[PDB]
Parts: C-alpha cells; structure tokens; sequence
C-alpha cells in the first residue's frame, strides 16, 4: 500500500551512511543500523504482505517516474507486487534479516566492518529491485547490480589474493550471462515492442499471426541469461571459487538471495515460455543433466564449503526440471522450503568452523556430539529435508508435488533422472556428518555459547522445519498455468521417495559403520583417483572454459604488449626522416657538382620539353 | 546575439590575466574562475530562456539564436555563429570542464602563471567556436587554432625543459597527425565549393545552401572521406589514433581535462552536423566501412587497454574503446541511436575528467605514476580511493551512470538497423570489465607494502573532493534521469536523421 519503495529506500539509504562511515563510527551503532535498514524491510513487507491477504491477491502497481522516454522506446521505474513477487519477496527479506542478524555477530573482533555492512545493504536492494521490476530493462538493472555487490563481497578479504582473485571468474562469467540476458531484450523490443510483462502477455499471440522462427532465437537467448546467473551447466565456473569469501556472503549468495534470479526470470516469463513448449522442454533437458553432474562433487573434496556449494548447485537445477514440466507453483513451494535448510546448513557450518580454529579438513575431526549438540542439531534438520525423507520435513511436500507433476507430463526419463537425484541427495546428505562429528576429537573444536546467535538459531530450527511448510506462499494471486494434480499414485510416490532416501541414508552410515579400509580403497584405487581427477575438471568444464579462450586472450595481450597499428603508421614519418637524410647526404659543398646540377636540370627540362 | 560574446569571454579573459599579471600573481586564478562562471552563465541562459522542447520537424535550418556578420566578402565567409540544441549540450558541457580545469590550476603559481591561464581560456575558447559554427571557414578557422595553443601547453608545461620527450614525440605527433587532416578537409571544402559554383554561380562558403548543392555520383564520395579523415583523427578511430595516449601521459592533467574530454566531442558532432547531412549518398555507400572500423576501435581500445601497465595511457586507451559506439551509432538510420549516442558522450566526457583528476591527484599525492609498483594504498588514502572506485566503475555499462544509457540505446537502434554488427558490438562490454577491474585491482586493492613509498601519505583538500564530489552527483543524476536534455535534442537530431533518410 504505496509502501513498495520503502522495501528499495531503505535499505539502499542505510548503504549511503555506511560506504562513508568508513570505519569511523563504533561497533554498536555501526550493527545496530545495518541491521535495522533489513529489519524495516521485512516489515514493511510483512505490512504489505498482510494488506495483500486483504487485497483479495489483487496485484498492486506504482510507478514511481519514468526512466527514459522516446516516442518509440518507453520504459519507466514500475513496480508490481503479485503473488509471484511476493513470494519472492518474502524469501529476500526474510532470509537476509536471517543471515544479517547472524553477521551482527559472526563479523565482530576484526576490520572491515562499516564497509561489509555496505555493500550487504546494497545486495540486498539490487535482489528486491529484480523481483519486483515490472518492465524488462529495471530487472536487468537488478542483475547487474547483484553482480557486482557479489563481487565485492567473496573478494570482501582484499588482504590475501586468492579470494581477492575468485571474485573475478565469477564477474567475468556472470556478464557473459547478461551480455545473453541482454540479446533477447533487443530481440523482444523489436519483435513486440512493449517490455512490460503483462502488456508483452497479451501482445505475443497478436503479433504472431504470421512468423515464429525468430522467436525461439529470443527465447533460447533469453534462457541462456537465466541459466548463467545461477548455476547451470553451459556457464557452471564460479560456485566452488564463490566459497572462498566469509560464510555469511556464501549464505547470501547461494541460498536464496543472487541464486534465486535466474529462478524468477523463467517463472515471470512463464507465458512467454508457454508461446513456445520446446524452449520450456529444454530447460528441463538441461535441468535433468545437470543434476547427474552437481551431487557426487560434494563428495570428492574435503573442504565443507565445497561441499554445501555443489549441493545448491543440483537443488538450483532441480528446480530448473520443476519449472521444465510445467509445475509453477510447486517449483517456488520447493523454493520456498528451500530457503528455510540452506541457509542454517551454511550459517551453522560457520559457528562450528568459528570452533574448529583452522582446520578446514573432514577426515581429522570425530566426536563432536560431546563438543557441542546445537550445531549437531542444525545439520541434522537440514540433511532430513535435502534427503527427501518422509519424517516431520518440510520439502519433503515439495519434492512429492513436482515429480507427481513430472509424471503427470509423463517422461520416464525424468522420472529416473527424480530418481537418481533423490538417492544420490541421500548419499550426500549424512556422509559429510560422519566422518566429521564422529570419529575421535584430537584437536578440539572450542565451542562458543552466546544467546545473540542461539536466538536465530531456534528461530531458523522452528523455520527450517515442517512447521515452516504449513505457511502456503501468496501463488492465488496470478493466476499461472495450473499445476496438474495426481491422487491414488501420489502414497506410491511418497513411499518410493522415502525408500529411496532410507536406503541412500543407511548406505552412507553403513559407509560410516564399517571399517572405511574399503573407503580407503576406492579413495586409493586408480580408476577411483582417475574420475576423481576427471570430476576435479568436471567434465573438464572448467578446464575447457578456460583453455578455450583465456590463453588465447593472454597471448592476444602479449602480442598487444605494444601497439601495432600506432607504429605502422608511423612508416610515413619513417620514410621521410630517412629519405630526408638521403637528401642531405645527397648535397656535397663541391662547385663543380652545383653547375653539374644547373646542365643536368637543363638536360632534364629539354628533354621534358621535347616530349610535349 | 549572445553568440559573439560566449566565444569572446574565453579571448577575452585570457587578455585581461596577463595584464593583470603585471599587477599581482594571486590575480589570474580568481580572475579565471568568475569568467568562466559567466560562460555557463550565457550558456545556462540559452539552456532555460530558449525553447528547448521545439518543433521536431521545423526543417534542417532551425536555431534558437543566431548571428551573421561579413568577415572576408569575397567569398562570402561570415561570422555565421548559431546555435543549436544539441549544440547548447556541448557549450554547457565545456564552459563546466573550463570551470575543473582552472579549479585543478588553482594553487599552481610559477614563474609565469598568467601565459599558462591566457593560453587555457584561449583553447577553451576554440572549442566553443567550433561548437557554434555553421559557416565552412568559420567552422574550419576554429578547429585549427584551438589546436595551436595546447602544442605550448605541452612544450613548456609537459615538463619545464628539462626532458626532450615532452616535445619532440609527444607534442609534435599530437600536432601534426591533426593539422595533415585539417588541410585534407580544407581541400575538400573547397572542392565542394567549386562544384557548388559551377552550379549556381557565386561564392558562397555557407552551411545552407551548400547543404542541397547537385553533385554528380562517383564525386561526392572523396569529400566524404576528404572530411571524415579530418573527423577520424581527433576522435580516436581505428587506423589514426596514435597521438591520443602520448598526449594525454604528457600534458598536465587539466590540459589532458580539455584533451580528451572536450576536443573528443568535436568530431562526432561534425559526424553528426557537417559529414552527415551534406553527403547523404556517399554516407550511406560508406556506412559499413564506418561499422567495421567502429567494432574494431571498441575490442581494440580495450585489449590494449589491458595490457597496459599505467594510468594515463590507461584512461587514455579506454577513450578509443568508448568512441566506436558513437561512431557506429551515427552511421545508421535511427533517431534512437543518434540519442543514444548525445547522451553517451557527455557522459563520455564526464567519467574521463573525474579519472584524469584524480590520477593526476593521485600522483602527486605518491610521486609514482607506474601502476603496478604500488598497491594496497586503501588503508592510507580515505577518499580518494572510494570516489575512484565509483568513476572506475561509471566507465562501463553500469546502471544508475549515464554510459549505461548511453552506449545501450545505441545498441537498441543498432539492432533495429542492422544485427550482425551489433551483436559482435555489444561484447565490448565484458571487455570494459576486464580493464576497469584491472586498473582497480592493481592500484588499490593488495598490500601496501608493494612499493616503499606507499607508507607515508598525505592529505586531501576540500575543494578537490567538492568538485570530485559534484560530478559524481550530476553523473548519477544524468543515469538515473536522462530525460531533460533527450528533450532537448530530440528535434535537431530528427531533422538530421529526416534528412539522412528522405535525402537517400
């Protein structure tokens, strides 16, 4: 209720004070206001939130002044809050107060404080200006703007190179993603000429009496924007290197806040996909190969930030195939759910490697239930949800209504691509727990207790599970394509789920039960270490991202050293100094050569005279 | 009216400096100031008195004011000043860069101050002209002696006489690779005039009537480059541009102010005001040598831009990379583009003056102009850095700047034209990334203890952070709120695109 920019202002206001109180003002004052910019946003949300409920999920729209105007090109700052927008509203400032009022704590006892409060307020208020941009040029404004507030916060540690070094693949990489984003912008202003969403809505079919051809140019140029900005296959470079960075930006990057952008541009643009099914059926098709590609990377590296990366990179696609078979509304239900585990499954990792005092390893840690349970319990609740397990879960709800819906669009192949994502999410849900809290503790991990984190805490445990799933998100209030229901097969596929997650869950701790001699083995086996080192490269993705162009572009620099076309045409001044020396030297001081030069200019002008 | 008395402010006050030199030395630098206030005074007063939002389709002839006067009757060359919108942008935008340059000057006494003042009024004053010139000779007599006066600026201020290097390469190729191509559009003038007097029967060197002169086809094509060698040269474009980063890493930076902010200006506007309209078949048959040539200077600019290891020439070879989008954005047939292109080279011209600044400010805060020797000085500067990272990041396509709207709305009208050079155009863009995190991250990100000077700073007055401090403000405000001054243009360049389209 006209209170939409206050969820943009505010934030972004906070950022001002901060990027010139360059470390000037105290503790307190600093983290109660960085907080507090987030904390008025949720409000102010929530107050719109409950006012939508009022409003009858009757969409809302402001704008505030037009952008630029010509008698052609109109674009304007217009804002929309539905029911899709919404939600995603809600993930944003819900989660960023979550993990903002976790780093009041998490980022005291060193430097940089004013200037990482910055730069957070500015992430946030680049994501909420993407979400509820009502014209396709303003979002591009929000991808851009999350772009660069995530590089200034994973190379946020300026001090040594190699974080200050990974923020850059990720910035290169994502404007690869905005340079495709950006095609199919141009694409769609020629084609239909409006770039509001609605308005473009019902304008395609009208335009498209006659050709289609060049649509399914912008709409796959369109979706190779939306792929690059998260996680997917063609771009998958920068979710390990984006680990590098402290455990708060790692929450807010690949939980719910910059990754959840390339999700809200295929749900928005959902009739748009719909003008074409075969562009919608291969999101799907690239969904279903990247997840075979994103699990078992979890298990190969010990580092634990590593290991929660390749995770959000399988979920992130596993919507993809959510959004692929047509099930709007159950993809942005498993997002919702999806918030809620990530986000404590990263922030609880950080606490106890606040513990660990540099370790940074997995195979030399054991018995940490006698250290400390809080942290026990954080990873307990989010592995029963990722795992698909039937027991007082959250997504579990999620994970049942899209593949119902998945069979409802009757691809086997997706099915066994469900299939084989539900059993290797359980191999990777409590294998990482096992071999780091038990075992033995010979170094031990000093647990601290303070009630400024154990308060979030219960508030992300009380969140995180099945009691956050009864809060249905606002998706009456656009009406999208409706997700088709399957009752009598839906008991089968809830027991065939959870006999999937019980045997991958009894695997990884019949892995933990044994000797781990086997373990040992195919950890030491060379065809073990061979696709060890091929799924190092994954797929040789990253290997053949880099040996493709950027040797090529560092030797097209060193032969840029110096700059050619500056000396080749410099050969005229060249070629006059040298031949007016010539001239120079041709001149003696002799007389008798000067009156040669008068007989000889004679000799010339007669005989030039005698051939006219 | 106001016309005569806007280009003789600059001539003027460069007299009334060195006499007053006589009387004191403090005199110039305030002297200097309050007379370039009066130009954008006149220049701010045609911007609110005139009617900017006029008629779209009043003809190619349209100007809010206007001045004739007989100069050399024998050929009819007149004081023909006038004034257009879009040219309003440009008097504005110089009378606010004269207004950077002598505030930089401020607190620089020498042994002579007041010939250092007289000669920056003096090439201020020459662009000015240029800016307002509808006559040939006019147009070709200012565009000649503003390039004069900058050749002393970099002999006797590059360096005080104590290295050749300020002159004998610097300053010399910066001097004649401008003047070779002046002669060659004099002689090009001329041509046009005399198949203009074989047609009619007088002479005449005015815009007016030698706009629609009747030309044989197979002739009008060599005036065409005849003149676009001349506007190729001061503008950096692909095969002559080698004097661009020599002059600019020699000349103090308030000179290299008016080098690269304002004198860049002045070629795309004859692109757009003397090359365009005159020439319509010869531009259109050579359109896409001018689409080749802009796709490389923008991936060319950039490379070397990369690969270079110091700051002048840095900012320098991003000029060369920014220009190519103009160049391709007036070399096609859309009123979007030719927008675009305006509001990309004010903004063009107000993210090179911040970073010329403060580079400048920069090195004579350390004594040390390599880049790549320091390092890590975030911990001892305090403003400096931060308001740098703001005009590093205003250099590419960042929304909320005005380069952002610029450079794209030409790719929207580039893409309505044409697709396939666009689509090679727009990846320009990662390429500005590459070498604006480059300049960040070796200058001001890493450990301070790269370079043994960089442990003792100094350091930073209050006026430079308030002119720092304005044209961050008024950059964001021309990103965020462009309107104003595309209403202003909007009519002076529809009639040239109407006559580019119609004329063909």
């Amino acid at each position: 209720m006209n209170m939409l920019a206050l969820t943009i202002i505010l934030p972004l206001i906070g950022f001002v004070l901060l990027a010139f109180s360059r470390g000037r003002w105290s503790e307190n004052v600093s983290a109660i206001v960085g907080v507090g910019s987030v904390g008025l946003a949720a409000l102010v949300t929530a107050f719109i939130g409950v006012d939508f409920f009022a409003n009858g999920e009757q969409t809302y729209s402001q704008p505030l002044w037009t952008w630029m105007s010509v008698g052609d090109f109109n674009i304007g700052f217009n804002l929309v809050l539905d029911g899709l927008s919404l939600t995603m509203l809600s993930v944003v400032t819900g989660v960023g107060f979550l993990i903002h009022m976790y780093a009041s704590w998490y980022m005291r006892g060193e430097e940089g404080y004013s200037r990482f409060f910055a730069y957070t307020n500015l992430f946030i208020a680049s994501m909420v200006v993407l979400v509820l941009a009502d014209n396709l040029l303003l979002m591009y404004l929000g991808w851009e703007g999350v772009g660069l507030c995530s590089y200034l916060l994973i190379g946020f540690y300026y001090t040594d190179p190699k974080n200050g070094a990974a923020a850059m693949k990720a910035f290169v990489v994502t404007r690869v993603g905005d340079v495709f984003l950006a095609f199919a912008l141009f694409i769609l202003y020629n084609e239909l000429g409006t770039l509001n969403f609605r308005e473009m809505v019902e304008l395609a079919p009208a335009h498209f009496a006659d050709g289609n051809n060049m649509l399914m140019w912008a709409t796959l140029m369109l979706l190779g924007g939306a792929v690059g900005k998260s996680a997917q296959l063609p771009l998958q470079t920068w979710l390990a290197d984006a680990m590098a960075g402290p455990t708060p930006v790692s929450a807010l990057i690949h939980a719910a806040t910059m990754v959840t952008a390339g999700v809200y541009l295929i749900a928005r643009t959902h009739g748009l996909f719909l003008m074409t099914p075969e562009v919608l059926h291969l999101v799907g098709i690239v969904g279903a190969v990247t997840l075979l590609l994103a699990g078992f990377a979890a298990l190969v590296q010990t580092d634990i930030k590593r290991v929660l990366a390749y995770s959000t990179m399988s979920q992130i696609g596993y919507m993809f195939l959510a959004l692929g078979v047509q099930a709007w509304d159950a993809a942005i239900f498993h997002l919702m759910t999806h918030a809620f585990f990530k986000a404590l499954l990263f922030l609880a990792s950080g606490s106890v490697i606040l513990a660990c005092h540099h370790e940074q390893n997995i195979f030399k840690m054991g018995g940490l239930r006698k250290s400390i349970p809080l942290v026990y319990l954080c990873f307990l609740v989010g592995g029963a949800a990722l795992s698909a397990l039937p027991l007082v879960t959250a997504g579990f709800f999620s994970k049942d209504e899209i593949l119902a819906g998945a069979m409802a669009n009757g691809h086997i192949n997706l099915m066994v691509a469900g299939l084989v994502g539900a059993f290797m999410t359980s191999l990777y849900t409590f294998r990482m727990i096992f071999i780091v809290f038990h075992g033995k503790e010979q170094i031990h991990a000093h647990a601290v207790k303070g009630v400024t984190h154990s308060l979030p805490l219960i508030v992300l445990l009380i969140l995180s599970t099945f009691v956050g799933a009864l809060i249905v998100p606002p998706l009456q209030g656009v009406l999208p394509q409706t997700t088709e229901l399957a009752h009598g097969s839906m008991l089968t596929l809830e027991i065939t789920s959870g006999v999937v997650a019980v045997v991958g869950i009894l695997l990884a701790a019949w892995l933990w039960l044994g000797k781990r001699t086997l373990v040992t083995s195919i950890a030491n086996s060379a065809p073990g270490r061979l696709l060890s080192t091929w799924w190092y490269n994954a797929w040789g993705f990253d290997w053949l991202y880099d040996k493709v162009f950027v040797k090529p572009f560092l030797g097209i620099a060193w032969l840029l050293k110096r700059d050619p076309l500056n000396s080749m045409m410099n050969i005229p001044a060249v070629l006059s100094r040298f031949a007016g020396k010539g001239l120079l030297l041709s001149e003696n001081g002799y007389l008798r050569w000067y009156v040669a030069s008068m007989s000889i200019g004679a000799v010339v002008v007669l005989a030039l005279l005698m051939v006219l | 009216m106001l016309l005569p008395w806007l280009i003789l402010i600059p001539f003027i006050g460069g007299f009334l400096c060195w006499q007053t030199e006589r009387f004191g030395v403090k005199v110039p630098r305030w002297i200097a100031l309050i007379t370039m206030g009066l130009t954008l005074a006149l220049s701010l007063q045609l911007w609110l008195q005139g009617g900017y939002s006029l008629t779209q389709s009043a003809g190619i002839p349209q100007w809010q004011s206007e001045f004739d006067m007989p100069w050399i009757p024998r050929f009819g060359i007149s004081i023909h000043l006038a004034i257009d919108g879009l040219s309003l942008l440009m008097v504005v935008l110089t009378g606010l860069l004269g207004v950077l340059a002598v505030l930089c000057s401020w607190k620089e006494i020498e042994k002579y101050q007041g010939f250092f003042h007289l000669n920056l009024m003096w090439i201020l004053g020459g662009v000015i002209g240029v800016f307002l010139a509808i006559d040939m000779f006019l147009f070709f007599f200012f565009w000649e002696m503003m390039l004069v006066p900058m050749y002393f600026l970099i002999a006797l201020w590059g360096h005080k006489a104590s290295d050749g290097k300020t002159r004998i390469t610097a300053a010399t190729k910066f001097f004649i690779y401008t003047q070779a191509s002046g002669l060659v559009m004099l002689i090009a003038i001329l041509a046009l005039v005399f198949v203009h007097y074989n047609a009619t029967g007088v002479w005449t060197f005015n815009y007016e009537e030698l706009l629609n002169t009747p030309m044989s086809s197979g002739v009008e094509y060599l005036l065409m480059l005849g003149f676009f060698i001349a506007f190729a040269v001061k503008m950096p474009v692909v095969p002559l541009h080698g004097w661009l980063p020599d002059a600019h890493s020699q000349a103090p930076t308030a000179g290299s102010v008016d080098l690269a902010g304002i004198l860049l200006k002045t070629a795309a506007y004859g692109l757009l005001r003397f090359s365009l309209p005159l020439f319509p078949n010869a531009s259109a048959e050579f359109a896409p040598i001018a689409m080749w040539l802009g796709v490389i200077g923008i991936f060319y600019g950039a490379w070397m831009a990369f690969a270079q290891t110091d700051i002048k020439r840095l900012i320098a070879y991003t000029s060369v990379s920014h220009m190519g989008f103009v160049l391709i954005a007036i070399y096609t047939g859309s009123q979007l583009a030719y927008q675009g292109a305006v509001i990309q080279m004010i903004a063009h011209g107000l993210s090179a003056a911040g970073l010329f600044i403060l580079c400048g400010q920069l090195y004579e805060r350390i004594h040390t102009r390599d880049m790549r020797m320091m390092g890590g000085l975030w911990s001892k500067m305090k403003w400096l850095p931060a308001l740098s990272l703001f005009f590093a990041v205003a250099t590419l396509g960042m929304p909320g700047t005005g380069n952002f709207v610029g450079e794209f709305m030409i790719l929207f009208g580039s893409f309505q034209v044409v697709p396939v050079i666009t689509v090679i155009s727009t990846f320009g863009l990662v390429f500005a990334s590459v070498y604006s995190l480059a300049m960040l991250h070796r200058a001001y990100f890493g450990k301070a203890k790269s370079q043994i000077a960089s442990q003792e700073l100094p350091g930073m007055s209050l006026r430079e952070l308030f002119m720092i401090l304005l044209l961050v403000v008024l950059l964001v405000l021309l990103g965020f709120y462009p309107q104003p001054i595309l209403d202003t243009s909007h009519s002076a360049i529809g009639n040239i695109q109407q006559w580019f389209v119609n004329s063909v």
